[PDB]
């Protein structure tokens, strides 16, 4: 039976304006194993994005790493935008560096 | 990112007026267009596109398109008179076009085989055309000067191709389904169990295919335009397989990655 | 100067008995272009074969698609027959599941 | 607390029919080490984190290979470390007492490991091999005036090794609030390195007050905010 994603958005290392960094959706606890995931630059969609191999839990679910290069700037906003069969409708989520 | 590619092959080398030439045309690794003037062939043009008037698109880039190889038999004119001199059977090839990059600018290419082997290939920064194999200097010189002609080469690869991707790109936007995996099992070889992993429905030819045993894995391949398996209608199809020992397979999944898509099956 | 052709046989879709399905017979990384191609059921030659255009890829080699409609069954047995000059006999490729 | 554990398997070699073992092994429940000896386009020798390890690998094949050749003679087993284990079968034999415990008992008695070797290897070599298979963290902390009527402190721990963190807030030295992160929980650097977030609100001008500390193996590691 279904389980819904969770979605984190963070970056690899101390996000710092001007300084090239990595961009992670970490996106857990989702079940059947098939997952959509885009990566988004001010609404519009980053052409390279990778991707690890998915991987099983044992609370009978699975787990992803995405990730893209980015510099980030106090303008651009990134989000993660996510499909899968257990939700009507695709889920974003936007990136917050706090 | 797009590109266009010309694939380019003399049928036979009689003379730059007789000789008859089949035109691919790829946009984005996608096969568009045809032409094959080669007098056997009841359908010497062929087109492939989607979508509300088709017919009409394909009635003028068909038409285009034989412009496109008057163009190209006349800058390829004295390499198919020097080459059709050759004794026996052989067989001339060229694959040209250019690359529209995110920054908007246009890279150009150009290169002739023959028998199978680089040949020939058009410098962009220099604007001469470079000999490819082992080659005496008399040799070079003489191709140097009997290859198309560099300002006609340049006018094409920079202005005339760039401007039919263009036209190309448009009419292709009238643009399905998710990819699938399926895991077979064979007992096969004799104390062993093959593992086979397919992945349908690939809308590129993109992806890859990875065995996993405890999360770790065991084999691992990626599918690109020339090693993907064309499944005949238009979408693109891959496999996997691997040999584990009988009662293992519960431990093997396949994970698939195509565009956004990440897929996983276990055995 | 001569290149082996590479042969795989495999269903258009995942294959199911009594299910119409086609079988594709993918001929690639030849050189010369010129080869025969022949489709066959329990040994013998279907005669509706369709084949793609010849083209070639990055290293000049040659490619070709051939494919038939076929509807798998537990007994029928298939297979793909290519006759090139880098070969002396004629390669058969059987296939499978 | 930390396990070492073989999972062995007998099969022969396509060319000369000999046998050898798959073996795999884990190392605290992850997979680790892999030689298989009949791979044909996979690779015979595995490992994930090494061509040390491979080397002694193929040296503990041989050695575990020899000390099963009589039962060898589909067998499979599982053995290890932390406590040794030792189980076999065609998969219900195990070694309890340092004797093998299962007509059936004649034969699996006959041919089951010799015990000497056995205990030798769980009690001495195993730990050895565990043994031998077994920067700093950094911590940040950022303020943000917001919600209204509050501040929220977020401290974030990179570099992590190891996916087991505490995250503690304290105030003037005095413990706050507290999480201890898990699996499922601890985040991926996606470089090998994990990483840990926790966050806290407060009222403006008790921010000076606040620090973040993060335990971490044997690393305790400040931060101000």
């Amino acid at each position: 039976i279904q389980k819904t994603p969770q979605i984190q958005v963070y970056s690899r290392h101390p996000p710092e304006n001007g300084k090239p960094n990595i961009l992670n959706c970490y996106v857990t606890q989702f079940h059947p194993p098939h997952i959509e995931i885009q990566m988004l630059k001010n609404g519009k969609k980053i052409p390279k994005v990778e991707m690890s191999d998915m991987s099983f839990s044992k609370d009978w679910s699975f787990y992803i790493l995405a990730h893209t290069e980015f510099t980030p700037t106090e303008t651009d906003t990134y989000a993660c935008r996510v499909k899968h069969a257990s939700m009507a409708e695709p889920k974003t989520v936007y990136w917050d560096r706090d | 990112t797009h590109t266009l590619r010309y694939n380019v092959r003399a049928h036979s080398l009689e003379g730059s007026e007789k000789t008859q030439l089949l035109v691919l045309i790829y946009v984005d690794e996608e096969l568009f267009l045809k032409y094959n003037g080669d007098s056997r062939e009841t359908e010497p043009l062929g087109c492939w596109i989607k979508g509300h008037g088709g017919n009409e698109t394909c009635a003028r880039e068909t038409n285009n398109l034989l412009k496109v190889e008057e163009k190209l038999r006349g800058m390829m004119a004295e390499v198919i008179n020097q080459k059709s001199q050759e004794e026996g059977l052989h067989t001339l090839q060229a694959t040209l076009g250019c690359e529209l990059l995110s920054n908007g600018s246009t890279r150009g290419f150009w290169h002739l085989g023959y028998d199978g082997q680089n040949f020939l290939t058009f410098d962009q920064k220099t604007l001469t055309w470079t000999v490819d194999g082992p080659s005496t200097q008399q040799n070079k010189m003489f191709w140097k000067t009997h290859a198309p002609r560099a300002d006609l080469v340049k006018t094409f690869l920079d202005d005339i191709c760039p401007a039919h991707l263009q036209r190309y790109l448009a009419s292709l936007r009238n643009g399905t389904g998710p990819p699938m995996v399926t895991v077979t099992c064979r007992n096969y070889p004799v104390g062993r169990v093959t593992l086979t992993c397919r992945a349908f429905n690939l809308y590129t030819r993109e992806a890859t295919l990875v065995w996993l045993q405890d999360g770790k894995p065991v084999q691992q391949k990626t599918f690109r335009s020339e090693t993907i398996l064309p499944s005949g209608d238009g979408t693109y199809q891959a496999r996997v397989s691997i040999r584990v020992l009988p009662g293992q397979e519960p431990q093997f999944s396949c994970n698939l990655r195509h565009g956004n898509h990440s897929i996983m099956q276990t055995a």
